[PDB]
DNA sequence: GAGAATCCCGGTGCCGAGGCCGCTCAATTGGTCGTAGACAGCTCTAGCACCGCTTAAACGCACGTACGCGCTGTCCCCCGCGTTTTAACCGCCAAGGGGATTACTCCCTAGTCTCCAGGCACGTGTCAGATATATACATCCTGTGC
DNA sequence: GCACAGGATGTATATATCTGACACGTGCCTGGAGACTAGGGAGTAATCCCCTTGGCGGTTAAAACGCGGGGGACAGCGCGTACGTGCGTTTAAGCGGTGCTAGAGCTGTCTACGACCAATTGAGCGGCCTCGGCACCGGGATTCTC
C-alpha cells in the first residue's frame, strides 16, 4: 500500500477542464514534478531557517524560499494566493 | 530514371522525427550494452525492465542535447558539416571533465 | 472537518504536514507552513495542467500524452528557466530551425 | 562486437533529431565512446546504491536517484 | 644663566633678520638649556606656543625628554614613538585645525626621530609648522639620503640646525648645510666648486657661525689626556697576516687585527690560550687589574659585532659587573644609563658608537678605552664628548690601545689627515 | 561626551605610560 | 543615468580578458561584456538581498552573499569563515 | 629607436598579468555600480566591504572563465580576433540567458 | 567565543612540514573548505540513508557516501584510512 | 577512570566529539551510530593531510615559508582529482593558472 | 507539366482509462507545558559622507600593418537508391530465485548529572626589510698633446 | 685622428640602528567524557509469490554493402581596415583623516505557539468492473519537386 496524489490532481483538473483524460505516465510526470518542487522548497528553507539560527520552520522562511528560487511572474502570484490562502485559513480559526 | 535532390528527403525525415517522439536505438542491443558494462564492478545483475527504458530516455536526451549545441557550433564556423573537433568544442564549453 | 477544507484548498495539509514531521528538516513546524506549502503547490500544478489542457486543445486531443506536456513546458520561458536541468520520458523536443539551415532562397 | 551494439542508423537519428544536416563519417566512434564514458558513471552510481541496499538486483528508483545527484534528473519513472 | 645668553640673543637677531641658524659647537657645554631659553624667550617675545619639532636620536630622545620635565615644566610634552595603534593615538591627539598659536592644546613639544620624519612623511607632509629644532645634524650632510629629501620638502619655513661638528669636510657637505639654511640661494654645487683655497674658504663662511670652545670656561672637567698603547702581534697574530694574502674587502681585513677566533673558535678551547692569542686583549688584563686596583670607572667602545659578543666572556673570569648596550631597547636604555649615573659598584660598559657617543650624561667616568674607534674622528670627537661632559668630578685619563705595524696604522693616518684638516677650519 | 572624556583620559593615560616608563 | 555602467573602464574588461588569454580584442565588445556585467549582478544580488531582509537587516553581511553565490553552484572560499 | 614585434610585448603581459594576485577593476566605481544596482530590490542598503569585496572576486572569476572559453571558442573559429557571435555562442553553450 | 578548527589543521600542518607558516586568508580558505566537504557529505550520506527507510546513520552508510562523492584512488585511500582507524577503534581493550 | 577523549582512542587528530555535536544537531538524522564520527573524522583528516601535502610543496616551489592562496590554487587546480572535486569553487586571492595555447604563440 | 510523398477521412475492435464497494490505518480534536521566539534596551563597532591633494592611469588623437573577410578553383567523400540477410520483435513457458512481509529479540543509541580540562583570547619575547655610512679600489668619463 | 692622465663614480660590505611582522605563556568556561536508564530499531529468520531471465520459433523491417555523383570543405590570394602602439592632457580613485551616527548584536523577560499523549472517524487506496478514444488498415485529396 502506496500513498499518491492521484484523485486530488485529477480534481484539479476536473474544476478547470471536465473533458481531458489523463495518462498515468504523464501523472508519474507530474507527480514526480510535485514532489520534485516539494523537496526543492523544504531543502531550502531548511538550509534557510538553518542560516538563522532558528530552530522553528514557519510561513516567513518558506515565504523566503518561494520568493528566491521562483522566478519572476510565477513567484509573486505564487505569494499572493498563498497569503490570501493563508489568511482565510487563520480568520476561519 | 528519377534522383531526388540531395537536402529534399533529409529535411523531410528531420521533420518527421521531429513530431515524431519515439525510440531509436534499438532495445536489445542497448541492453546488451548496459549488462556487459555493468558485470564488472559485480557478478550476476538482474535488470528491471524500467530501468532499461530509464537508461534509454536519459541517453537520448543527453546525445540529441550534445548534437544540437555541437550543430549551432559547427554553424557558428560558417559549416554545415560537424566534425569531431566540434564535438570537443562542445565538451570544452559545456564543463564536464 | 478536514483543515484543506477550512483553508480552501485540494491537497492534503494533513499528509504534507506528516510527510514534513519525518522530512527532518528542523525540529518543530509551524502550523500555517504546510498550508502555504499546499497553496504554492496547487498554483504550479494548476498552472502547469492548465497549459497542458491549452496544449490538449490546440491538438483536438483530449488525452495528456508526455508530448503534450513538454511541448506546454518548454515554450513558457520562464518554466524552461525553471525546468532547465530536467528531461521527460517520452517527451519529445520542440522543432526549432536556424534559419540559414532551409534551403533555396524566397 | 558487443561494444558497437548501437548501429551507424542510431546515430544518424540521433543527428535528425539534433537538427543535422551533413555528417562526417568520423563521427560515430568517437560518439560511441562517449556514449560509453556517459553511462558508465551512471551505472557505477547505480550499482553502489544497488549493494548498499542489501540486494542483487537494479531498479529504476536507484538509476533516476543517481541521475538526480548528478544533475540531469528524470521523471516519469518514480522518483 | 651662562654666557649662552648672548649667543641667543644673537640667534634671536638672525631670526629677526629672517635667516637659520647654525650652531657649530661641540655637544657638552649644555646646548639644551640654551634650546629650552630660546623657546622660553619666544613665547615671552611674541607668544607661541604650540607647533615646536625636535628630531632626536632615539638614544637621546628619553634623555631630552627627562631634561624639559626636570627644567620647564611648563610646556605639555607629547612624545611620538612607539607601534603603530600607540602611534594613531598620537596623531589623533593633536587633532589641531587651528593654525598659528594656540594657548590651551597639548602639541607644545613634538619630539621624534630622523627615521621616524622618514617614515611619516606621507603622515607629515601636512601640518604646516613654525619651529623645527633638528639636533645633532652630522646624519643630514648627505645629500642623497631619503630624510634629506624629506627633511628639504617641510615647509617650516626655519630651519635651525644643531651639530657638533658640521666639519666632516667631504667637499660637498658644506654646500649642503648652506643649502638646508636657505634653499634658494644655494642649488648649484659646481657653482660652488668653481667659486689659497684654505684662506678664502675663512671669510665665506664667516657670519653664519660662532666660534666658541671648551677652553672658554673653568676646567674642572678632567682635561682629557690621550694616552696611546703599541703593542706587536702574537704568533696567531702573526700568521693571519700572511694567510690572509696568501689567497690573494678591508672589513674582514680588519677584525682579523682583534682576535685569531674571529673566524675558527676553539674546539675540542681553553680561555688562557684564547686570551693570550690576541696582544690587544692580553694588555687589557693588564690594564684592567691596576684599574680594579684604583677601583675604578671603565667605558669600553666597540665598532663591529663580532668583537661587542666576546668581551663578557672574558669578564666572566673576573666576574665583573657590566652593562651592554647597542638594537637594545631604548626603555632599557632609560633605567640602565639611570643605573650607572646612581649605583656606584657598577664598572665595566661595552658600548658601540653610533648610541653611547651620542648626547649621553656620563659623568661619573673618567677612563674610557678605544679598542677600534679609528673609523672617523668626528664620531670618535663625539664619543669622547659623550663622556667628557660638565659634572666629571676628576681627571680624564683616555687610553686608547693600538697594534703597531698593520693596517690600523695607515688607517690612523688617513684618520689623522681627516683630523687636521677639520681642526683648522 | 563620555565616551569622547573616556577617549581622551585613555589617551592620556598611554601617553603617560609610554612617556614616562619609555 | 549615470555613467555606473561604463564606469568600469575599457581598459579593465581588456586586462580582464588578457588574465584569460586573449590577444586581439573588438571595439564593440565592451558595452556587450558591460551587459554581461550588470546582468549576472541582478541575479545574484536579487538573492542577497531576499536573504538580507529575511534577517530583519538593511544591511548586506558578507555572509548570506555567499551563501547566494552557494544558491547557483558558483560558491566562494576564504570569505566565508 | 628600436621597436618589438606587435605580439611579443602583447606575450609579456600576459605571463605579467597570469602571474599576477591582485584585482584590477577600481573599488570606487565598482562601489557605485552595485550601489546603484542594489536600489531598485530595496532603498537605503547598507553594504559591508567585505560582502563588495566578495562580489568583486566572484565577478572577476565569472569574466576570465567567460573570456577563456571565448577566446576557445574564437580559435575555433579560425580567428584571433573575437566578435560579438563568440560571446553569443559561449552564452549559449553556457545555458545562461 | 567562536568556534573553526584551526588547531587541529595548524598541528597536523606542523608535524609533517614544521618551517611552514599559514595565512589567516589561507586558515579561512580551510576552514571553509573542510565546512563544504563536512556538509556535502553529510547531506548525501543521510538523503541516502533516508532513502532506504533507514532510521540510523552508521558507517556503512557514510563510507558508501564516500564512494559516491570522492574520486576513486583518494576515495580508497580515504575509506582505507577509515576503516583502520574504525578498527583501532573499535577495538578498546 | 580518568581517560582522554575518543580521538586518540581512535589515534585521530581531528574533534571527533565535535563532528559529532555537529552530527547531533545538524539534522541529518536523530540516530546517529558510533563509527559515522570517527570514520569521517578519519576522512576529514586524509583530505586535509593531502591538502597541506600538496600546499607544502607548492610553498617550497616558491621557497616561501608561509601559504599564500596561491600555493593553495596551484595546489587544487593543478591536480585532476582535486580538479573533479572542487570543480565550481571560486578561491580567494587565487589567481588564474599559467597556460597558453600553442596557436597563440608565435609559430613563424 | 507528372509523381512519390504528405494530410484527412471511414471502419475495427480492444485494451486500457474512469467509477464502486470495504474498510484501515491515517487525518483530525482536545488538554499540558516549557522552552524557543518577540520585543524592549543598551552599546559600541563600524559604515557613510565629505575635504583635500596625488598621480598612475584613462581618453584623444595620429599612424599602419598584420589579419578578417570576399572570392575562386579543387577535389572527394558523404548522400540517395537496389539488395540481401540477419538480427530484433513478438508470443508464450517456466522456474526459481530474490525481493516483500511479518515476528521477536537485544542492544545500542537517546536523555540526564557531573566535572574538569581542551581549546581558546589576549598579552609578551624573537627574526627579516629598510635607511645610512665611510672608504679604498676598480671602473667610467672627460680634458690634453703628438 | 688617436693615446695618456685627472676627476667623478659605483660599490660592496659590512657594521650600526632600527621598525615591522611573527611564535609562545596564562585565565576561563563550556562542552565532551563517563555513569546510569530504556525502549524501540535493526538483525535475523522463515515464508511467499512475482517477476525475470533464458528458451524456443517465426517473421520482417533494417542495416551492410556498393555505386554515381555533386556540393561543400578547403587552399590560397588580395585588400582594406581596424585595432595595436605611443604620447600629450586631464582626472578621478585613493589615502587618510575626521566626524557622525546608526544599527548589529548582546541581554532580559515574557508568552504563546506547537510537540506530545489519548481518542476518533473517514476517506483514500485497491480489487473489480465497464465502455469508448484512438492506433491501425484502406481509400481519397493534396504539395513541393525535377
Amino acid at each position: 500500500r502506496k500513498e499518491t496524489y492521484s484523485s486530488y490532481i485529477y480534481k484539479v483538473l476536473k474544476q478547470t477542464h471536465p473533458d481531458t483524460g489523463i495518462s498515468q505516465k504523464s501523472m508519474s510526470i507530474l507527480n514526480s514534478f510535485v514532489n520534485d518542487i516539494f523537496e526543492r522548497i523544504a531543502t531550502e528553507a531548511s538550509k534557510l531557517a538553518a542560516y538563522n539560527k532558528k530552530s522553528t520552520i514557519s510561513a516567513r522562511e518558506i515565504q523566503t524560499a518561494v520568493r528566491l528560487i521562483l522566478p519572476g511572474e510565477l513567484a509573486k502570484h505564487a505569494v499572493s494566493e498563498g497569503t490570501r490562502a493563508v489568511t482565510k485559513y487563520s480568520s476561519s480559526t | 530514371p528519377h534522383r531526388y535532390k540531395p537536402g529534399t528527403v533529409a529535411l523531410r525525415e528531420i521533420r518527421r522525427f521531429q513530431k515524431s517522439t519515439e525510440l531509436l536505438i534499438r532495445k536489445l542491443p542497448f541492453q546488451r550494452l548496459v549488462r556487459e558494462i555493468a558485470q564488472d564492478f559485480k557478478t550476476d545483475l538482474r535488470f528491471q525492465s524500467s530501468a532499461i527504458g530509464a537508461l534509454q530516455e536519459s541517453v537520448e536526451a543527453y546525445l540529441v542535447s550534445l548534437f544540437e549545441d555541437t550543430n549551432l557550433a559547427a554553424i557558428h564556423a560558417k559549416r554545415v558539416t560537424i566534425q569531431k573537433k566540434d564535438i570537443k568544442l562542445a565538451r570544452r564549453l559545456r564543463g564536464e571533465r | 472537518q478536514s483543515r484543506s477544507a477550512k483553508a480552501g484548498l485540494t491537497f492534503p495539509v494533513g499528509r504534507v504536514h506528516r510527510l514534513l514531521r519525518r522530512g527532518n528538516y528542523a525540529q518543530r513546524i509551524g502550523s500555517g507552513a504546510p498550508v502555504y506549502l499546499t497553496a504554492v503547490l496547487e498554483y504550479l500544478a494548476a498552472e502547469i495542467l492548465e497549459l497542458a489542457g491549452n496544449a490538449a486543445r490546440d491538438n483536438k486531443k483530449t488525452r495528456i500524452i508526455p508530448r503534450h506536456l513538454q511541448l506546454a513546458i518548454r515554450n513558457d520561458d520562464e518554466l524552461n528557466k525553471l525546468l532547465g536541468n530536467v528531461t521527460i520520458a517520452q517527451g519529445g523536443v520542440l522543432p526549432n530551425i536556424h534559419q540559414n539551415l532551409l534551403p533555396k532562397k524566397s | 562486437d558487443n561494444i558497437q551494439g548501437i548501429t551507424k542508423p542510431a546515430i544518424r537519428r540521433l543527428a535528425r533529431r539534433g537538427g543535422v544536416k551533413r555528417i562526417s563519417g568520423l563521427i560515430y566512434e568517437e560518439t560511441r565512446g562517449v556514449l560509453k564514458v556517459f553511462l558508465e558513471n551512471v551505472i557505477r552510481d547505480a550499482v553502489t546504491y544497488t549493494e548498499h541496499a542489501k540486494r542483487k538486483t537494479v531498479t529504476a528508483m536507484d538509476v533516476v536517484y543517481a541521475l538526480k545527484r548528478q544533475g540531469r534528473t528524470l521523471y516519469g519513472f518514480g522518483g | 644663566k651662562e654666557y649662552q645668553l648672548k649667543g641667543l640673543n644673537w640667534l634671536a637677531n638672525l631670526y629677526d633678520q629672517g635667516i637659520n641658524g647654525i650652531l657649530a659647537d661641540e655637544m657638552g657645554l649644555g646646548k639644551t638649556v640654551q634650546s629650552i631659553s630660546v623657546l622660553a624667550h619666544l613665547a615671552e617675545n611674541h607668544n607661541i606656543w604650540g607647533p615646536f619639532l625636535v628630531v632626536t636620536p632615539a638614544s637621546t630622545l628619553h634623555n631630552w625628554v627627562n631634561e624639559i620635565s626636570k627644567f620647564l615644566p611648563q610646556f605639555k610634552i607629547l612624545p611620538y614613538w612607539g607601534n603603530a595603534n600607540d602611534r594613531k593615538v598620537l596623531r589623533k591627539f593633536w587633532d589641531r585645525k587651528n593654525l598659528r598659536y594656540n594657548k590651551n592644546a597639548p602639541f607644545h613639544v613634538m619630539v621624534t626621530s630622523y627615521q621616524m620624519v622618514v617614515t611619516d612623511a606621507n603622515y607629515l607632509q601636512k601640518m604646516k609648522w613654525q619651529y623645527m629644532i633638528l639636533d645633532e645634524a652630522q646624519a643630514i650632510k648627505s645629500s642623497q639620503s631619503s630624510r634629506w629629501k624629506n627633511l628639504l620638502s617641510f615647509h617650516c619655513r626655519n630651519r635651525l640646525l644643531l651639530t657638533g661638528t658640521p666639519i666632516q669636510n667631504s667637499m660637498q657637505e658644506l654646500w649642503a648645510l648652506l643649502h638646508f639654511i636657505m634653499p634658494s640661494l644655494f642649488d648649484s654645487h659646481d657653482e660652488f666648486n668653481e667659486w689659497q683655497q684654505l684662506r678664502r674658504l675663512h671669510m665665506i663662511l664667516k657670519p653664519f657661525m660662532l666660534r666658541r670652545v671648551k677652553k672658554n670656561v673653568q676646567s674642572e672637567l678632567g682635561d682629557k689626556i690621550e694616552i696611546d698603547v703599541l703593542c706587536d702581534l702574537t704568533q696567531r697574530q702573526a700568521k693571519l697576516y700572511q694567510v690572509l694574502k696568501s689567497q690573494i674587502a678591508v672589513m674582514q681585513f680588519r677584525k682579523v687585527c682583534n682576535h685569531p677566533d674571529l673566524f675558527e673558535r676553539a674546539d675540542v678551547p681553553s680561555m688562557d690560550r684564547f686570551i693570550t692569542e690576541s696582544a690587544k686583549l692580553r694588555k687589557l688584563d693588564e690594564l684592567l687589574v691596576k684599574l680594579k686596583s684604583e677601583g675604578h670607572r671603565v667605558l669600553i667602545y666597540f665598532q663591529m659585532t663580532k668583537m661587542m659578543d666576546l668581551m663578557e666572556e672574558y669578564l666572566t673570569y673576573r666576574q665583573y659587573n657590566h652593562i651592554r648596550l647597542d638594537s637594545s631597547k631604548l626603555e632599557d636604555r632609560r633605567d640602565l644609563v639611570h643605573d650607572w649615573q646612581t649605583n656606584p659598584e657598577i664598572f665595566v660598559f661595552l658600548l658601540s658608537t653610533r648610541a653611547g657617543g651620542l648626547g649621553i650624561n656620563l659623568t661619573a667616568a673618567d677612563t674610557v678605552i678605544f679598542y677600534d674607534s679609528d673609523w672617523n674622528p668626528t664620531i670618535d670627537s663625539q664619543a669622547m664628548d659623550r663622556a667628557h661632559r660638565l659634572g666629571q668630578t676628576r681627571q680624564v685619563t683616555v687610553y686608547r690601545l693600538l697594534v703597531r705595524g698593520t693596517i690600523e696604522e695607515r688607517m690612523r693616518d688617513r684618520a689623522k689627515q681627516k683630523e687636521q684638516v677639520q681642526q683648522v677650519v | 561626551r563620555l565616551e569622547e572624556e573616556k577617549q581622551d583620559t585613555i589617551n592620556k593615560l598611554l601617553k603617560k605610560r609610554a612617556g614616562k616608563s619609555r
